[PDB]
């Protein structure tokens, strides 16, 4: 009778859950890998493209007409 | 009024107020200052000399 | 099972606070069986040699055809705006935060619906399918030869219609079996709450729930009857009803109300794979959104200023899909991307100490 | 990996072992402890598995009728002797060593060993001495006057050691334990007590030259030496099964696997020992300040959360050396309904050797090894054991300092490498009496030694 | 080298209760005595597979009860 | 007394390193399992690979001559022209 | 052999900072350009958004907590395993108005009420659980550094547990 | 399921195979409580929705204002791109 008596649980009472750490980890690098692309393809390649583009001014060495 | 910090926490995220949080204690705890009223639980007290009297 | 079913409905435990967006859930089980149903139904009297000229003989030979094939059309439309709210509430309310298992199984069954909906457009055999198809295999035309393995012929034919057929009436019946395991981590996981807490107000599903969640039923099915008979919203687009001329382009190649967002995000993003690529970020980073938290909080109840601007980031990319491919449009469609991308990371990422 | 050395400077602060050898042949071993108590016994080369099919038992018998009276004093005379003496005898005997030890005060040493000698050069094997001993034997040889820990002990070498005599047992069967008489054990005695094995071990308060002048006085008509034992291609371990189920002897299973181990002599002898303290042991009844929830033992560990309930009610690894085989495994007592857990967990005990042994466990066992090896070395019968039982398997005594030595070099990889070498994907023997509804087949048991992980 | 020990250390008391070391008998043999060498009745080697712990064993006696249920009290499914 | 107490408390200092290590552990001995799969995953996508790179793969082991009599091409048994 | 010698690797790295001071343990002066960020950005950022939006939430949140007539501990989820752990230990006096603020609270918020304002002038975020989570946190720091160092290997899908990590019985979907 | 001390029940009695779920969802509650009520088929079953109408409006509109000025940011938005998409068409084409 009464209420009753506190006692700590033994643990450890974590663990198991290593699916969910797949997941996380799987998830942040395909979405830190697309972040890349998307930067790349869309920002970064077109405006390196024109910079090269504007650097053949100078044709020290400009890509030759036919070797083909 | 409430005695509660509303800019307790900061950087980028969602705003949240929380009190506590899951983080690792260091081996050896700041000690904490109870005479002034502040809280000596935990880590704090078992791994400080807080708790001495002379 | 009869034992089951009384563990799982008849002396299932819930508490008696919840909304009636608690009740969602239980039209999404109750309009895809109607889906499956009515489809092995339609099947009877479908060929797929021709969905065009099966579809007419179905609405004016079939005695009360009709019914089925704009149930199975319209039912479809339903099927989505269920689901999307379901998880729109998942969001409010941030139940992935402790529910994660559940919050999977739910991903998973997404995952199959957006299959499912996309080749049932194709069976229709009309020109914006038809267009619809070339245009998203051609997305995947970088991976040599696989063009070739999926459509089985240098162009899409009833070739690639007898197959995806099959994976259009098989894969609904992996859906409901996922259905379970949905309700199995429901129930052990146990449902979550107006309130953040948990508290002792939980009375049992039959007496109570089931009866809350047929009035919320019947009040759609009063909503789903009127669309059903007299078209009062035109969810179905009217180009599919043209036949499949290989040689002449379509006004406007877009799909079905339910996949203009990412329709919107491949006709906006500037290379062809960084779409494709942004599609998958959409499906796959709102799987992780509590992962990086370090708090002993859900970050539930607040204002909840980021989920309506993420709702409304959802709604106006829709409308974006539907306008023509305006420059002025891509513009702006652009920055409600970026914004987004914005919204995601103000979600997973951890705060700071002052 | 290696950590360092863990020889100190008080391991070398110990009395020297001096063991010189008679001309007769017998070896004189002795150690200085600063005590007032000593030990000096006589540990021999022998044991039933020295004897024949026909004959086994009688070394036994022997060992119970040695201290009941000598042709030179009778059964009253020599106990009163020993009782005035303020000593007592001891004697064993196993299946390959025996001894006959007497624990006494300083003073009663050398009267001690003469006490010794005569007993077991002059024994006066009294008929009446001997049928009275006859029933004694009968009633212990009854299996129900047996405990199960002994009934499975003996039936372990019986299925793992069909084909050459240490599957026979020490008490011996119950035909010739009806037969033997005084000329069995007169021959016993003339073939097999001999000087060339025998060691005269003394422990205390002694000096080696009075022992070893005592000694040849008293053992000089000692036969010098028997003819050398025939010699036998390596014990072979048949993989079998020898179990008793019994519905009708309580909850309590007693279940005992055995894998073929090593002898004395083999370089991986220590690395047996430490994995056998690796698995260490167990009993519900006594956990100790750590229990089974909490403990760093992984076998101890995993079976306390089985069902909520724990899987061991108790349990041990044994390792048993002979001089050119032996026996490694486990003992199980546990109840009916939890034994395929308890094996199986045993077993992924043991297969986790060969695959997945962290540093740690190995590191803690070192030191459980080495604290239950010094501390059985405190008292001076636990010193004279040591040096008899050493010199008998090794010729010598290991050194505390050298075995430590030895136990530095071995690490996890080492374990790992003897493991794979003769534990994985071994075959084993299972040995049971009790309720075993849920001992599998010794198959099933036996592909439990490989894991499909890793 | 040989082990004379039971790999579970005893860990109790030697000496019983109001007894010393000069009122218990012999140690060695008494049958009191908690480190009585044991007895050779069927020979030597049985006391590597002895249960040394005097308690008699209580079969499925529970351990692996970390707080979460009462005595008496049947888990169902772990729950 | 503290100074032990220091190392007591000290000696778990580095947790997230020893984890680490023990699930590196657990990784170099799936590594092994790498023997199988690759050359499994090979097996089944052959016939994806071009003719080139085929016979590099196999190093020159499989080359046209070693398509079967009757290749799942009729028109290009015995080669990409046919018999004759 | 290429893993025996990372073995050596990681374990010198190791052995070379051990004792090391904790980042937030070393006192740290900012750099020169984070002071001029932390003059001119954070002054004006606080007064016109961080300031008044972190305002607007907070005095919300009390309201919330006050209408359901809870303190800000009753909010959280015992789902959490150190909520959980703290609640094992907390004392009867605190556990009993802690059920009944919480009782009270979701009575209300289901009958879409709010607590009547004669009983809202109280201090909400009075931290009454802190004692407690502190206490709970040392003894899972405990357990975690003590016995879960490893990721260890058990016999799988027995006595009703998968053998990765779980402990109760019948919890997983392949546990069923 | 609740946390184990909540689940931890008091009786002896085997919990029913269909009653799984019911038991897992146990409080231990602290205090006691004084549950009560009346059946449906003695009370007024609609009053109560009457009754909380104007409350329940209330206190939802003063929620839902919290998205007003994202709302208006959104609109202003709305209106730009259109005009801005219109603009754009006239001047491209539109002589
Ligand atoms: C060029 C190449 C480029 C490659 C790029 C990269 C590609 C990556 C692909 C990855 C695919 C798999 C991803 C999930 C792996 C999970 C592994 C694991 O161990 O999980 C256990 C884990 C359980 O965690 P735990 O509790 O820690 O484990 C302890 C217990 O013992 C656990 O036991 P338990 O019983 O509690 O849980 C077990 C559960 C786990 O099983 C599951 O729940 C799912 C298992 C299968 C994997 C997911 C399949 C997704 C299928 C979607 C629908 C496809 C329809 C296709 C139709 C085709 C028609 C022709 O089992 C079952 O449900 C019963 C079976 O499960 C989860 O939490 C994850 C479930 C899956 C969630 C979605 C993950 C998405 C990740 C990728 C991003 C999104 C892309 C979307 C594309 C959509 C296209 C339409
Ligand atoms: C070519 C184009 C490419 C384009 C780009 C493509 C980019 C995408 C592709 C690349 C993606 C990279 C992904 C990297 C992932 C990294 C994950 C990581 O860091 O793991 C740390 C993480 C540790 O996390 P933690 O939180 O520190 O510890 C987990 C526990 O909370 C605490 O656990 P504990 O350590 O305290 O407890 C010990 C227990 C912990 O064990 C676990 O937690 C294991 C959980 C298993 C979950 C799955 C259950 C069975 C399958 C369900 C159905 C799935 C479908 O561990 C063990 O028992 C150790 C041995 C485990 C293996 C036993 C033998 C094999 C059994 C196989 C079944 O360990 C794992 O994730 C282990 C693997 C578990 C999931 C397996 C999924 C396999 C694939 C399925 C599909
Ligand atoms: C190069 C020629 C040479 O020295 O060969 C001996 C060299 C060492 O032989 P070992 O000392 O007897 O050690 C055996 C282990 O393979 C030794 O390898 P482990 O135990 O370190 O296993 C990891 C192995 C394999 O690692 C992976 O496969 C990585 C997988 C990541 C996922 O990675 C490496 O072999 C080293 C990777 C690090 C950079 C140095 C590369 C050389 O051979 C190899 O390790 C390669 C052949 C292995 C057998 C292939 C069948
Ligand atoms: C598009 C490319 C896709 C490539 C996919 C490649 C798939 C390859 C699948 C291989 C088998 C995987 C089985 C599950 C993982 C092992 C789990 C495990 O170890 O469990 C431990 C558990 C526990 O074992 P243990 O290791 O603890 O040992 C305990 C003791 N004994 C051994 C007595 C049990 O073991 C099992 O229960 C697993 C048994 C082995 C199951 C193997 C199934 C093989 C099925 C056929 C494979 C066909 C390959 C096709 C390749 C196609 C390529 C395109
Ligand atoms: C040590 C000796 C190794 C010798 C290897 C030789 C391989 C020859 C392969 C070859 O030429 O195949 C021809 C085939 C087909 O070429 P082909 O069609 O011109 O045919 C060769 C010419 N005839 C027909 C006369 C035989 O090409 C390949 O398969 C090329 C494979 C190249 C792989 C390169 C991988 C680089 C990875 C870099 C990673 C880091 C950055
Ligand atoms: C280090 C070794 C360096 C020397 C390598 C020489 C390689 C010669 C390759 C060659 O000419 O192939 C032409 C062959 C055949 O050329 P082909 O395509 O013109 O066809 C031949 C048929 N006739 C002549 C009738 C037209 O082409 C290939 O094999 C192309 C792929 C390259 C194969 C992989 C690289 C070479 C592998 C060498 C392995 C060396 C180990 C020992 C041998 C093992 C196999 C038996
Ligand atoms: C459990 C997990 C199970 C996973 C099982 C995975 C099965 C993979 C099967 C891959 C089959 C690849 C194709 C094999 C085959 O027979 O190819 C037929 C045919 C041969 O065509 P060719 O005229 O030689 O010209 C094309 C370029 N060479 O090629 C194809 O069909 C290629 C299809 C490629 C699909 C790639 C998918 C990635
Ligand atoms: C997740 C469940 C399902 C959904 C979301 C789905 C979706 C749809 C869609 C959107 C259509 C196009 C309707 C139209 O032409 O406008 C369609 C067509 C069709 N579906 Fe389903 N379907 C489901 C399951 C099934 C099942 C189980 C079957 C039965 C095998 C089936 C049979 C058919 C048939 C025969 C058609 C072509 C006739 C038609 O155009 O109406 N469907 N489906
Ligand atoms: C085929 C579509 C699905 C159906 C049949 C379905 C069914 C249900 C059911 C019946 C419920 C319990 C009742 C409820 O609280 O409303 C529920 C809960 C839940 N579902 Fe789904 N669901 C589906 C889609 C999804 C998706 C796509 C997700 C994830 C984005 C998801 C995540 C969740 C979560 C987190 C819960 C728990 C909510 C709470 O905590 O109570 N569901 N679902
Ligand atoms: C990411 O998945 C999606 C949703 O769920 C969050 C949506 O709400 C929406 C928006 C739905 C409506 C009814 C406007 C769509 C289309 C979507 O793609
Ligand atoms: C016809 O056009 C269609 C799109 O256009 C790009 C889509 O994005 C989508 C959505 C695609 C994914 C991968 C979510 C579909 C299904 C579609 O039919």
């Amino acid at each position: 009778i009464g209420p009753p008596l506190r006692t700590a649980q033994i643990g450890p009472t974590v663990g198991g859950n290593g699916g969910r750490t797949f997941v996380l980890y799987l998830t942040t690098t395909i979405n830190v890998l697309i972040a890349f692309q998307v930067s790349w393809a869309c920002y970064l390649q077109p405006r390196w493209r024109s910079f090269r583009s504007d650097m053949l001014e100078k044709f020290p060495s400009l890509q030759p007409d036919m070797d083909e | 009024k409430t005695r509660g910090d509303p800019h307790i926490m900061r950087g980028w995220g969602e705003y949240v107020y929380c009190h506590y949080e899951h983080l690792r204690e260091p081996v050896f705890p700041r000690k904490p200052d109870v005479a002034k009223g502040e809280l000596a639980a935990g880590a704090n007290v078992t791994r400080t000399d807080v708790w001495k009297r002379e | 099972f009869i034992l089951i079913i009384k563990d799982n409905i008849i002396l299932y435990n819930i508490n008696d606070s919840i909304n009636y967006l608690w009740n969602i859930g239980y039209i999404i089980m109750v309009v895809m069986i109607v889906q499956v149903i009515t489809g092995i139904i339609i099947n009877l009297y479908m060929n797929i040699n021709n969905g065009y000229k099966g579809i007419i003989y179905i609405i004016k030979e079939i005695y009360y055809g009709y019914i089925l094939r704009y149930i199975h059309n319209n039912n479809s439309t339903l099927i989505y705006v269920v689901v999307y709210l379901h998880i729109i509430r998942n969001l409010y309310y941030k139940t992935y935060y402790y529910n994660i298992l559940i919050w999977y199984s739910g991903m998973i069954m997404l995952y199959q619906l957006i299959i499912i909906g996309f080749i049932g457009y194709i069976l229709g055999w009309g020109q914006l399918s038809y267009w619809g198809i070339t245009v998203i295999i051609n997305l995947i035309s970088g991976i040599p030869y696989l063009i070739l393995l999926i459509s089985g012929n240098y162009y899409i034919t009833i070739v690639t219609i007898k197959r995806l057929y099959i994976v259009h009436f098989i894969l609904p019946i992996i859906l409901i079996y996922v259905e379970i395991i949905h309700v199995y981590y429901i129930h052990y996981l146990i449902n979550n709450n107006i309130v953040e807490y948990n508290v002792n107000n939980k009375i049992i599903f039959n007496n109570y729930i089931l009866v809350k969640d047929n009035n919320g039923i019947i009040f759609i099915l009063n909503i789903f009857i009127l669309e059903l008979n007299n078209n009062i919203f035109i969810i179905a687009d009217n180009d599919n009803l043209i036949e499949i001329n290989i040689l002449v382009t379509p006004i406007h190649i877009i799909p079905e109300w339910y996949y203009l967002y990412w329709y919107s995000i491949l006709k906006l993003l500037p290379n062809k794979y960084s779409g494709l690529y942004i599609v998958v970020n959409s499906i796959s980073i709102i799987n992780i959104l509590s992962e990086y938290k370090i708090v002993i909080s859900e970050y539930k109840n607040y204002k909840n200023i980021i989920w309506y601007n993420q709702i409304i980031q959802y709604i106006s990319m829709i409308y974006i899909g539907i306008q023509l491919p305006i420059i002025e449009y891509i513009n702006y469609g652009r920055y409600i991307i970026i914004f987004n991308i914005l919204l995601l990371i103000m979600y997973l990422y951890p705060k700071k100490k002052k | 990996y290696y950590w360092g050395s863990t020889v100190t400077t008080e391991m070398h602060n110990v009395s020297p072992t001096q063991v010189t050898r008679l001309p007769n042949g017998m070896r004189v071993a002795t150690q200085f402890s600063y005590t007032d108590s000593a030990t000096v016994g006589l540990w021999i080369d022998a044991g039933a598995r020295y004897e024949t099919k026909e004959s086994n038992g009688t070394a036994h018998f022997l060992e119970r009728v040695l201290y009941l009276g000598t042709k030179n004093r009778s059964r009253d005379q020599l106990e009163t002797e020993v009782e005035n003496l303020g000593a007592n005898l001891n004697s064993y005997t196993g299946r390959e060593q025996t001894a006959f030890y007497a624990k006494t005060t300083k003073d009663g040493i050398l009267p001690c060993i003469d006490i010794l000698a005569d007993c077991i050069l002059n024994p006066k094997l009294d008929g009446d001495e001997i049928e009275k001993e006859r029933v004694r034997i009968t009633q212990d040889l009854q299996a129900v006057n047996q405990s199960y820990e002994e009934l499975l002990y003996d039936k372990v070498h019986t299925a793992c050691y069909r084909d050459c005599s240490l599957g026979q047992t020490v008490i011996g069967p119950e035909e010739n334990v009806a037969t033997i008489k005084r000329d069995h054990m007169v021959n016993y005695l003339y073939n097999n007590f001999t000087a060339d094995r025998m060691v005269l071990v003394a422990v205390g308060p002694v000096d080696h030259a009075q022992i070893v002048k005592e000694a040849e006085k008293k053992f000089a008509n000692i036969r010098p030496t028997a003819g050398p034992r025939m010699l036998e291609e390596k014990p072979y371990f048949c993989a079998s099964e020898l179990v008793y189920r019994n519905d009708d002897m309580g909850p309590t299973a007693h279940i005992a696997i055995a894998y073929e181990g090593v002898p004395w002599r083999s370089p991986d002898y220590i690395t047996f020992m430490l994995m056998n303290a690796i698995i260490g042991s167990y009993d519900k009844k006594n956990e100790g300040l750590v229990p089974g929830l909490q403990s760093a033992n992984r076998i101890t560990q995993t079976g306390a959360t089985r069902m909520d309930v724990g899987c061991f009610d108790y349990y041990t690894g044994f390792n048993i050396a002979y001089k050119d085989t032996g026996l490694f495994g486990f003992y199980i007592a546990t109840d009916e309904v939890a034994v395929e857990h308890a094996v199986g967990d045993l077993m992924f005990g043991v297969t986790s050797f060969s695959y997945s042994l962290t540093e740690e466990e190995v590191m803690k066992a070192k030191r459980e090894l080495k604290t239950n090896f010094f501390s059985g070395l405190d008292n001076t019968t636990g010193v004279a054991e040591d040096i008899g039982r050493q010199i008998l398997a090794y010729g010598r005594r290991l050194s505390p300092a050298e075995f430590v030595e030895r136990l530095d070099q071995i690490d996890s990889q080492e374990v790992q490498r003897v493991a794979w070498n003769r534990l994985h994907d071994a075959e084993i023997t299972m040995t049971g009496v009790g309720p075993l509804h849920g001992l599998l087949q010794l198959w099933d048991l036996r592909r439990q030694t490989w894991w499909w992980r890793y | 080298p040989p082990i004379q020990k039971p790999l579970l250390p005893s860990g109790r008391a030697v000496l019983k209760h109001g007894r010393s070391m000069l009122c218990s008998g012999n140690l060695s043999y008494d049958v009191n005595s908690t480190i009585k060498a044991p007895e050779c009745k069927r020979g030597m080697g049985f006391t590597q597979f002895k249960r040394f712990t005097p308690v008699p064993i209580e079969s499925g006696v529970s351990v692996g009860n970390r707080g979460w249920f009462f005595p008496g009290v049947i888990p169902y499914q772990g729950h | 007394t503290l100074a032990v107490y220091h190392r007591l408390w000290g000696m778990t200092e580095q947790f997230a390193a020893r984890k680490k290590w023990g699930w590196r552990q657990v990784y170099h001995r799936m590594l092994p399992f790498q023997i199988a799969l690759y050359p499994s995953l090979m097996w089944y996508l052959f016939g994806w690979f071009d003719d080139p790179y085929k016979e590099a793969m196999t190093l020159g082991i499989w080359n046209v001559s070693k398509r079967s009599l009757y290749f799942w091409d009729p028109l290009r048994s015995g080669g990409d022209k046919g018999w004759y | 052999s290429f893993h025996r010698a990372f073995a050596r690797v990681v374990c010198n790295y190791n052995k070379s900072i051990e004792g090391s001071v904790p980042w937030y343990q070393v006192k740290r002066e900012k750099s020169p350009f984070q002071q001029v960020w932390d003059e001119v950005f954070t002054p004006i950022w606080f007064k016109l958004v961080k300031g008044p939006y972190e305002r607007w939430e907070y005095n919300a949140l009390v309201a919330r907590y006050r209408g359901m007539g809870i303190m800000a501990d009753d909010a959280m989820n015992d789902k959490d395993m150190i909520v959980e752990r703290a609640l094992d230990i907390i004392p009867e006096d605190i556990r009993i108005q802690r059920y009944r603020r919480m009782m009270r609270g979701a009575v209300l918020a289901g009958r879409k009420l709010h607590l009547p304002l004669e009983l809202q002038n109280y201090d909400p975020m009075v931290p009454y659980m802190a004692p407690y989570i502190e206490e709970a946190k040392f003894q899972m720091q405990e357990e975690q550094e003590l016995l879960a160092y490893h990721p260890w290997d058990r016999r799988l899908y027995t006595a009703g547990v998968s053998g990765f990590g779980e402990t109760s019985m019948h919890s997983t979907f392949l546990t069923m | 399921p609740n946390t184990k001390r909540d689940i931890r029940r008091l009786g002896s009695y085997p919990v029913p195979p269909e009653s799984k779920n019911f038991w897992r969802g146990r409080f231990q509650v602290p205090g006691g409580q004084i549950q009560q009520g009346v059946s449906p088929m003695q009370q007024k079953i609609f009053f109560q929705w009457w009754w909380n109408l104007p409350t329940r409006y209330f206190w939802r509109f003063t929620k839902w204002s919290d998205f007003l000025i994202p709302s208006l940011m959104w609109y202003t938005g709305f209106l730009m791109c259109k005009n801005d998409v219109e603009e754009g068409t006239r001047s491209r084409y539109w002589y």
